[PDB]
């Protein structure tokens, strides 16, 4: 009778949450922005082509210097590129061939990666003789590492296929915090600009906003009909966007605690693999399994442009901190810099 | 022309190949000739903890081969005071109380049998398997073992691998030649049987059974049986590579020298008895014992040959009448009557009578009526002449007993009974085994026609495709024989050459500046891939198989090309220009063809590529980010 | 199946329910205001001269 009552109370609470959200829905973002002028056609060309990876590229991440970037490939390697010159700053052979994600520390001193090895490997870029060596191996997850993001040089946040996220102290290698609540594999995480909150998308078709210091799930967003493969904060930290296998992107607002927009088109049926905002947040860039990247008007939901320069799935993308360019990494083993 | 060892990288494949067959244990490697040589070299030269153990083992093994009791009296005291007493004084003696007690009790009692140190053998073995054996596996000695084992497992003999010389034997179905194996220089005989004759007389099963029996007997290094080292075949011939016996058979020597005295026949009898003991210990009955099947070597010592009519009785006894009329036992002629080794003892009696008298005891007036010899053999006992001595009389009496209940050698102790006959009072059978008795007939050097069949009185047929199938599993290599051949010929010199070459390549590699280390690499090694098929484009590249990919590189570049396990649909073996190669079917209709340097490399690469692609595909299916989604 | 698990779920839903929410109109207005305030600093919206672009002949 107690388990039954707890189930019925959970149902009543879900209904109450939905009714509150509907009580907040007095207008739409599309109505609010109906008066602002359209962006027009966003036309971008490839300025650089990063050639080197021998198989599918799975992930990339810009450095805070808006010049160096790190990428992880099916060839069992990380590559740190100088995007200005296309020169390979570093070529890191990994101890496991099953890499899936990588991250560039804000200081540029460390990189991180991992995958089906269930480990987050932290690589130091500046050693004694100037070599790249594994500085730490964070082990604790019981599933594959899907994403990781540095808070600083000593803390890192990871997401795993064991339906959990985690906050690690890099020095001691301990899981300082575990973020539990998802019911499916967590696919992507995104840090807020102040790094006190972060959002995570999962295969349970739900996104979750967590408090880093408190270690709790503050909010849960639904609406997608399939796996959430990517997630990205709006540059002011009050909203985020999700890309899903249901062929739609979605903008959710934190303070309104509900969905603001769907970015979709009847001619787009394949899934989204990556999402990112332009510097001002007006443009939403999304990578697709049909080999293209679509640039959306984030305020008016119209498709503003297409980056079509890959022969296979656009598996990742990312805008620089200065907003000067956008990098796209694909299953065709190439990265391309656009603007 | 000569044996070329593969590069040490071969270990990566070989170590896994052998590991799939449970062959990287202590028992399997230590009991092999080259394995023992390399392990002992490791312990003596490249390890200190194991050197005294191996030296003890070798001192015991040399003590076992001491002939006289006084030599053993001296050597046992030396071994005790050098390997047991001093190790006990240093407390570093790693052996049980029982072994020391046994050896010291036999020494104080002045009893010194050849097996005095057997408990020490067992305990040395138990002390060598383990950490010492694992450190041996870690060493480059085990790499050299992998090289030699790859060479062994890649043997494919043809006629061009032998320099063939004069004929040393003619039969109705083929000929035997003196030959030399080119890679080692070892002298052999080559028995070539003609498949067309075999078809004409329907004797395919006989040849296959001869090969099987030769395989059964050719271990243990029996000095009195013509043992086999290799068997192969060409479209027209079957070839056995056998012990060289160029002194002729005893039928010819009987027709030439005449009848032999008792003392001369005693030598042949003893050697044939030891050979029969070796066969019967392996559950084999020769059934064709006669002077024509007893061959002489260059010195006069004899061996039993032509095992075509032998059969294994470890499971089923025979009843058929097989043999040469005049040497077949009464229970053999009786079809439907089971028998085992007893036929060979009766045939021995018949053959010894023939050596003493010139004819079988049951062919009495040169009657060629086979039925007359049958009739005499089955009913009437043999009249042993007045010239015979009583000791020989008892020997033949017991051997020629028509009933198996009374026949010498069949009464529960086997050949040992025949050894204890008063006819062999004077013989030390250890000296017989060591071939220390002077042969009564020394063949003349290089003479001719010493081993022809009595029948030399020819057609030919086409060879069907099914007949070649009948000989599919005829090729065979006796591992112990090949390792003994290599050990006594080219093992040391080839090891020195290969050592030196690998040292020079180490100099070059440490002046030019490993990719497989520190990762999850499954396997690595040299393979040839095909480019343009019309240009005969074969490119030798070093391949690295990882759980999700197969990269390859050339000499002088990092790997710039790979093939993912995801895009591999099927791995299959396929013939390309009469060569076994691998065909990979790639997603998108493409094909990728690979060629290995040896059969073990091919088999292992196929196994591992199949396992890797299947496992990687099943794993990728379960990962939403990695798997293929509908488009 | 677990009573403690269901209690934890109910408490989490309480947390998610007892938050202060704003009208969607205000949130949309704030987002639009951020976009308008930073449009000039967005090189993908207002194209920068090629001299100030690191990826155009520099
Ligand atoms: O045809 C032969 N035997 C019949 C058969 N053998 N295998 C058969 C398979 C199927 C059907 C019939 C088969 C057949 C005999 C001989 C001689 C003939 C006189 N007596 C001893 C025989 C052994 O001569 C050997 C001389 C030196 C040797 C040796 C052997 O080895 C070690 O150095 C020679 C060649 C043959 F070809
Ligand atoms: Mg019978």
């Amino acid at each position: 009778s107690e388990l039954d009552q707890l189930r019925q109370e959970a149902e009543q609470l879900k209904n109450q949450i939905r009714d509150a959200r509907k009580a907040c829905a007095d207008a739409t973002l599309s109505q609010i922005t109906n008066n602002i002028d359209p962006v027009g056609r966003i036309q971008m060309r490839t300025r650089r082509t990063l050639r080197g990876h021998l198989a599918k590229i799975y992930a990339m991440h810009w450095g805070t210097d808006s010049r160096l970037l790190v990428s992880a490939s099916q060839d069992g390697k990380l590559i740190i590129w100088d995007s200005y010159t296309t020169n390979k700053v570093h070529a890191i052979p990994l101890r496991s061939s099953w890499v899936m994600t990588c991250a560039y520390a804000p200081s540029g001193n460390y990189v991180a990666c991992g995958g089906l090895d269930n480990i987050c490997s932290i690589y130091n870029l500046k050693t004694r003789e100037g070599n790249v060596r594994v500085s730490r191996e964070l082990a604790g997850h019981t599933g594959y590492l899907s994403c990781c993001r540095f808070l600083d040089d000593n803390q890192i946040v990871t997401s795993s296929g064991d339906t959990t996220c985690a906050l690690w102290d890099i020095e001691t290698g301990q899981q300082t915090t575990t973020f539990t609540g998802h019911t499916g594999d967590v696919m992507s995480l995104s840090l807020a600009p102040d790094t006190r909150l972060f959002v995570s998308g999962a295969c349970d078709a739900s996104a979750k906003l967590w408090d880093v210091r408190e270690g709790m799930c503050r909010q849960t967003f639904t609406g997608h009909e399939s796996d959430i493969n990517a997630i990205c904060f709006f540059p002011n930290g009050n909203a985020f966007a999700t890309g899903s296998d249901d062929a739609t992107c979605r903008l959710f607002d934190l303070r309104a605690d509900q969905e603001l927009m769907t970015y979709s088109h009847d001619n787009i049926i394949c899934g989204i693999t990556s999402v990112s905002f332009s510097k001002s947040g007006r443009l939403l860039l999304a990578g697709y399994d049909d080999f293209n990247c679509n640039v959306w008007d984030a305020l008016k939901a119209d498709r503003a442009g297409v980056l079509a320069g890959h022969d296979n799935r656009v598996s990742c993308l990312g805008v620089t901190d200065d907003g000067m360019a956008v990098a796209t990494g694909s299953w065709d083993s190439f990265l391309k810099i656009w603007n | 022309k000569k044996i070329l060892l593969p590069e040490p990288s071969i270990r990566s494949v070989m170590q896994k190949y052998l590991e799939d067959r449970g062959e990287v244990t202590f028992e399997k490697i230590f009991s092999q000739k080259l394995g023992y040589l390399l392990f002992r070299d490791f312990c003596l030269n490249h390890l200190e903890e194991a050197r005294p153990l191996v030296e003890f083992y070798e001192e015991i093994k040399k003590y076992e081969k001491l002939e006289t009791e006084e030599e053993r009296v001296a050597r046992s005291r030396e071994i005790f005071d050098s390997y047991i007493m001093k190790e006990l004084l240093a407390c570093s003696h790693p052996f049980s109380k029982s072994a020391t007690e046994h050896v010291q009790g036999h020494l104080g009692k002045k009893q010194v049998p050849p097996d005095l140190f057997q408990p020490y053998i067992e305990e040395i073995c138990q002390n060598l398997r383990g950490d010492v054996f694992q450190k041996f596996i870690e060493s480059d000695k085990f790499t050299r073992f992998c090289q030699w084992k790859n060479v062994e497992l890649n043997i494919h003999l043809t006629m061009n691998d032998f320099s063939v010389h004069r004929i040393i034997g003619r039969g109705g179905f083929g000929e035997v030649y003196g030959c030399r194996k080119a890679d080692t220089g070892k002298m052999y005989a080559m028995k070539c049987l003609d498949k067309k004759r075999i078809k004409m007389k329907q004797g395919e099963t006989l040849a296959l059974n001869e090969r099987i029996m030769l395989s059964l007997v050719s271990t243990g290094d029996c000095p009195f049986i013509v043992c086999m080292s290799y068997a192969f075949h060409t479209p027209d011939k079957l070839s056995f590579i056998l012990d060289l016996m160029n002194g002729g058979d005893l039928h010819y020597h009987l027709s030439q020298h005449g009848v032999f005295s008792e003392a001369d026949m005693r030598f042949y009898a003893a050697e044939i008895i030891l050979g029969l003991e070796h066969m019967h210990n392996r559950f084999v009955v020769y059934r064709d014992l006669k002077p024509a099947n007893i061959l002489l070597d260059e010195h006069g010592h004899v061996r039993i040959s032509d095992l075509g009519l032998a059969c294994d009785f470890s499971k089923k006894k025979p009843h058929a009448s097989v043999g040469t009329h005049g040497y077949m036992a009464p229970e053999v002629l009786q079809k439907g009557v089971a028998y085992d080794s007893s036929a060979d003892w009766f045939s021995l009696g018949c053959m010894l009578f023939k050596l003493l008298r010139g004819h079988s005891p049951f062919r009495q007036h040169k009657t060629k009526d086979k039925h007359e010899i049958d009739r005499m053999t089955l009913t009437m006992a043999v009249e042993l002449p007045d010239s015979f001595s009583p000791e020989l009389r008892s020997l033949l009496e017991g051997l020629l007993q028509r009933d198996v209940n009374r026949r010498l050698g069949c009464l529960g102790r086997g050949a040992q009974e025949v050894k204890e006959s008063p006819f062999f009072r004077s013989l030390d059978w250890q000296m017989v085994f060591l071939q220390k008795y002077p042969p009564p007939l020394i063949p003349p050097r290089g003479e001719v026609n010493a081993a022809d069949a009595f029948d030399i009185g020819t057609k030919g047929i086409k060879l069907l495709d099914s007949d070649q199938e009948l000989y599919r599993n005829f090729p065979l290599t006796i591992s112990e024989r090949w390792q003994q051949e290599v050990a006594e010929t080219v093992f040391d010199t080839i090891n020195a050459e290969t050592d030196r070459l690998e040292a020079r390549k180490k100099a070059k590699n440490k002046q030019l500046g490993d990719y497989a280390l520190g990762k999850d690499c499954i396997m690595h090694g040299y393979m040839s891939k095909m480019g343009n098929p019309f240009l005969t484009q074969w490119q030798r590249r070093y391949f690295y198989l990882f759980p999700n990919r197969l990269e390859w590189r050339g000499e002088g570049e990092a790997p710039q090309s790979l093939l993912t396990m995801e895009e591999i649909q099927s791995v299959e073996e396929t013939q390309i220009k009469e060569r076994k190669c691998l065909l990979l079917k790639i997603r998108g209709g493409k094909q990728f063809i690979l060629q290995c340097d040896s059969d073990p490399e091919l088999v292992q690469w196929k196994k591992e590529l199949r396992d890797a692609y299947r496992e990687a595909q099943q794993l990728v299916q379960r990962v939403p980010k990695m798997k293929n989604k509908p488009r | 199946a677990s009573i403690a698990q269901a209690r934890k779920l109910v408490e989490q839903l309480k947390m998610e329910a007892n938050i202060d929410r704003i009208k969607v109109s205000k949130a949309a207005a704030d987002l639009m205001a951020y976009c308008e305030a930073h449009a000039k600093e967005d090189p993908l919206l207002t194209p920068v001269p090629a001299s100030e672009n690191p990826f155009r002949e520099k």
